[PDB]
């Protein structure tokens, strides 16, 4: 009856995990902002050649089973461009124009909106050409560093879980969905040794 | 029939309204004026398919060519036109396409990226080559080659890019693929090889 | 071999524009291509099929049209010659049945801009 | 198609508006009427050509033919068709042309001068058996006839002479020439030998 | 002073209105755009004089020369400005002449006849290398240039020929003659050499 479930925000809604980080007894993490690193959300985004969205994360925290602990965290955002943290008492932890939150684990989530951060019209999953060395755009949306604070070491193995919904979607340009198997994170680079064929296969055209 | 002349350039193709326009848009001005007919190809009975790289296909011909390693920008639509020479004694059929930002897979090198006048060939067609199936490239812009009716088909392409300038010789906007579906087949002492030629002409160009 | 050229040595100075008319003499289901190009006095002959292109040319398949003209813009007397190049443009495609050759004859004449002067005997 | 009945003759020909008037001028009053189908020639591949003399052409038939013998005296125009009748798998040219006051050469008798009703061949079609070229004969008024594009050739041919009236029993007034310049080709196993059929209508006949 | 920019070309004189147009016609249309400063030619105490042809002065320089070796025809005039840069306490006299038709002598190679972009040198000045006195090279359209006074020299040159449009790359159709008569001189511990810059723009320039 109605036509507004197939819609592009309904399509892309409902926020999904991205990432598990594991920081058990260097001190800090880095993990920068990508979305091909699982099979869904990829074959879901490779439907379309230029998307342009703002993110939504959430960052739930806890122990490897369950359990919280009274720990202050610190999860800092370093934009596109500027230099990541190399130590867990390195120089960028305390740099004003990387933004950070300061929350519990006995809290609930944080949870950061971070915005279009490209300095073309909108995000490009597929470059024909070449940035200069492979065939690979520039989005580059960003990086999260994580630390617990404090100049000692925390006697807590910390576990979170980053969540992602993708707000006020806008795609351009359909494109035949992937069959064949990813291979690298990179480029479209597919198994040519087996072809595996797009349907299954029947006795004889008349068995139906 | 008709009698094409723009430029110094003249072309014969009949009346043949059946212009795809690529998703509605007629290229146009604010974000060379000849035929390029390029070399044909030969469709023979085991042929799997050919591809031409934009504006790359370009770059080798004269005055386009030469404004092409100047000025550092480019912004322009085109119109394609493939048309197809056999007898009524022939058949098969042909699919049309283009696809922007055709990033191929490999199972690559400078060559095969950018091919240049004379285009390379397809080696796995029913992926074309890029991991995405065949049987769903018609939510691209296309057009179908039937020798049992028609000979000739032409798409006009506007201008699709994030910004509205780019270097012309190192991205490439689109491909253009043209795929034998149903294969050719004759008989016995017929033309064994059919010409297929390309005929380009760039609409609405700037540079600055 | 034509009456221009004939009715030009009784004569000294010419100058004017010409036309050259091909015609198709195959049978009717053949078809294919050919590229008639024009050079203008001072270039060289194009090589190839492709430098050809790039200057004054006409597409001519003879599966629609049987007969195509092409006008030669200016020649003078007082080399500066309009070279006429035939290039394959496609192949010849035949069917069953149809003969694998045919012929193309070339016919030619001068346009209403043309005068001659200084009258001689050859 | 039309179907013309003049007389108490009828012939079936298209409506081919390519009719040439030889030099600009209608034949009119002021200084018989049916078709004359002539016999057919056979265009084998190595035919070098035929001519007929006029008015020696109906001399030989009836009503106008036993006129001619009668009244000392003769002015008229004429119309000539010519056709051929050929499939699509058939090639070749004809050139069909009228030439005044067709003198010929000796390499001659009061046969090949006149010839009749059947019309003589050309023995060196080069040189038109007259010293002048084939090259130059389209200053005549003349007709193609192209095996690939149509079949019929029709000249209105007026007359043409110094003295207002002539007999018709010497003097010939012009004659018809039918030259194969592109010959004939077919593979084996078609029609070895194309019929081409002349028909001759007088225009605007006077005897006193 | 002014600021003089055509094209993308940029030269810096002064509003000097001392401009002689060559036989008091401008050049005009019905029968490129930019300034092209030469290299400088360094007047010495006993230097005798330099001379360029024209169009052949400019046929190894861009746009305009590569416009020269195509399209077989050439039609335009010229706007010639040669200026000293000499400080007060130098002395001397230059005559700047055009001469059309400027056919030198021999005491001639192809070197000599066309000099190309530097130009070249003057044997014998008193008879111009051409056997006619410089005492009457005042009937021609000319300038003085007296370092007591002015530095600069402009002269506007319209087509001159007994043809309207002729081959650029065989026919110069004038020369340009700088030639010392008051020679220079000046104390011991001067600049030795003083630089002659001469600039070119055409005027009206058509091909076709």
């Amino acid at each position: 009856h109605s036509t507004q479930e197939t819609a592009i925000g309904n399509f892309f809604s409902r926020a999904g995990l991205v990432s598990i980080i594991t920081m058990p007894t260097d001190g800090y993490v880095n993990w920068d902002i990508d979305l091909m690193g699982y099979a869904q959300l990829r074959r879901k985004c490779e439907l379309f050649t230029y998307m342009r969205f703002d993110a939504e994360f959430t960052f739930v925290v806890a122990k490897p089973n369950g359990v919280l602990v009274p720990q202050l965290l610190q999860y800092m955002y370093v934009p596109p461009g500027a230099p990541k943290p190399t130590s867990r008492d390195s120089f960028a932890w305390q740099t004003a124009t990387n933004p950070s939150v300061f929350v519990k684990m006995t809290d609930p989530p944080a949870q950061v909106s971070v915005p279009f951060m490209s300095p073309a019209s909108a995000y490009q999953w597929f470059y024909d050409g070449y940035p200069t060395y492979g065939q690979c755009p520039n989005n580059m949306m960003g990086t999260f560093s994580i630390r617990t604070v404090g100049t000692e070491k925390s006697p807590h193995s910390i576990t979170l879980r980053v969540y992602m919904r993708i707000k006020h979607v806008r795609a351009w340009i359909p494109r035949p969905l992937r069959n064949q198997p990813y291979l690298f994170k990179t480029n479209p680079n597919y198994k040519g040794n087996d072809i595996k064929c797009t349907s299954t296969s029947r006795d004889k055209i008349t068995t139906l | 029939v008709a009698q094409l002349t723009i430029g110094n350039s003249t072309i014969t193709t009949q009346e043949a309204a059946n212009i795809v326009i690529a998703y509605g848009e007629w290229p146009e001005y604010c974000p060379v004026n000849r035929f390029f007919t390029l070399d044909t190809k030969s469709w023979a009975k085991d042929s799997k398919g050919w591809y031409w790289k934009f504006p790359d296909v370009l770059t080798e011909v004269g005055v386009f060519g030469q404004n092409a390693q100047f000025h550092y920008l480019y912004r322009s639509g085109f119109c394609v036109h493939v048309q197809c020479n056999a007898s009524k004694f022939h058949q098969g059929a042909l699919l049309v396409a283009v696809l922007p930002e055709y990033v191929l897979g490999t199972i690559p090198p400078y060559a095969t990226t950018q091919p240049g006048q004379v285009g390379a060939v397809l080696t796995h067609p029913y992926v074309l080559d890029a991991g995405i199936p065949l049987s769903q490239l018609t939510v691209c812009p296309h057009q179908w080659i039937n020798l049992r009716t028609n000979n000739c088909a032409t798409i006009i392409v506007p201008y699709m890019n994030t910004v509205p300038f780019d270097s012309a010789l190192n991205h490439c906007n689109f491909g253009l693929l043209v795929i034998p579906v149903v294969p050719l087949d004759f008989n016995a002492g017929a033309t064994s090889e059919i010409p297929i030629t390309v005929t380009i002409a760039p609409m609405c160009a700037e540079f600055a | 071999s034509t009456i221009l050229g004939q009715l030009c040595r009784y004569y000294t100075q010419w100058s004017g524009s010409l036309e050259v008319t091909f015609m198709f003499a195959g049978s009717f289901m053949a078809t294919g291509k050919m590229l008639i190009a024009y050079t203008p006095p001072g270039g060289n002959v194009p090589a190839d099929r492709i430098t050809a292109m790039l200057g004054t040319h006409v597409i001519w398949d003879f599966g629609l049209q049987s007969s195509v003209t092409l006008v030669v813009p200016w020649i003078s007397n007082t080399y500066t010659t309009g070279i006429i190049t035939i290039w394959y443009q496609t192949n010849y495609v035949v069917p069953i049945g149809a003969p694998t050759t045919a012929y193309i004859v070339a016919l030619a004449a001068a346009q209403d801009n043309f005068t001659m002067k200084l009258c001689k005997d050859t």
